[PDB]
């Protein structure tokens, strides 16, 4: 399903997170999946205002190991486990740029 | 819900969301057309595709089988598609063979 809220614990086989347009400057989405499977996170063609905003991928819950922070990138692909979090942050006074993050339960059948 | 690929060939799926499993026992030709409410667009993703290229391929059409093709594919990860209307067709085709390369197709209605 499609998500437009500022963060939350999402459980979905195929989810697409879109730009949250509300007043909060930081949103953190924790992705859950049946632990028997791994999560595939895809952030294709990212184009944010470097310096004013970024998307950060964490190994687990907030405070866990940060895998990377980015504002641009043709393709960023990650495979993680349930509990993995995607975080978006922007500076006050900077309107959020359009983004789209895709998470999928990685399976072949 | 979870559709068993082979059982649904040639039919129109009306589920707001679900998954289609190809299975390793698919027909040589199988087509599925997803139909959503008129106000919706279909979002589809294949988490992992590794078909025996040269023998198999999957093709997605924006609309029915006569609609614009997104192209034939045989491999990939996080393959995503968005239709322009409330209908989307997926076609699995295998040139010769008995076995099929398994894969999952997730889908859901995206109402803007």
């Amino acid at each position: 399903l499609d998500y437009h809220a500022c963060g939350g614990r999402l459980t979905d086989d195929y989810g697409t997170i879109f730009t949250y347009k509300g007043p909060k400057t930081e949103c953190v989405w924790t992705l859950q999946v049946d632990p028997k499977y791994k999560l595939l996170v895809s952030i294709p063609t990212l184009n944010l205002t470097c310096g004013k905003e970024y998307v950060e991928v964490l190994e687990g819950a907030p405070g866990s190991k940060s895998l990377g922070k980015f504002c641009e990138g043709l393709s960023i692909l990650n495979r993680g486990s349930s509990g993995m979090t995607v975080k978006y942050k922007r500076d006050s006074g900077h309107p959020a740029s359009p983004y789209e993050i895709i998470f999928l339960r990685d399976s072949q059948g | 819900a979870r559709i068993n690929g082979p059982d649904e060939c040639g039919r129109v799926i009306k589920d707001t969301s679900g998954s289609i499993s190809n299975t390793d026992r698919q027909k040589n030709l199988c087509t599925w057309t997803i139909l959503m409410k008129p106000d919706q667009k279909v979002r589809m993703a294949i988490p992992y595709l590794n078909l025996a290229c040269g023998k198999e391929y999957v093709e997605v059409f924006d609309g029915l089988l006569s609609g614009p093709s997104y192209g034939k594919l045989c491999a990939g990860a996080a393959i995503v598609f968005l239709s322009t209307a409330n209908t989307m067709t997926i076609k699995y085709n295998r040139i010769s063979g008995n076995s099929s390369s398994p894969f999952l197709i997730y889908f859901y209605g995206s109402s803007p």
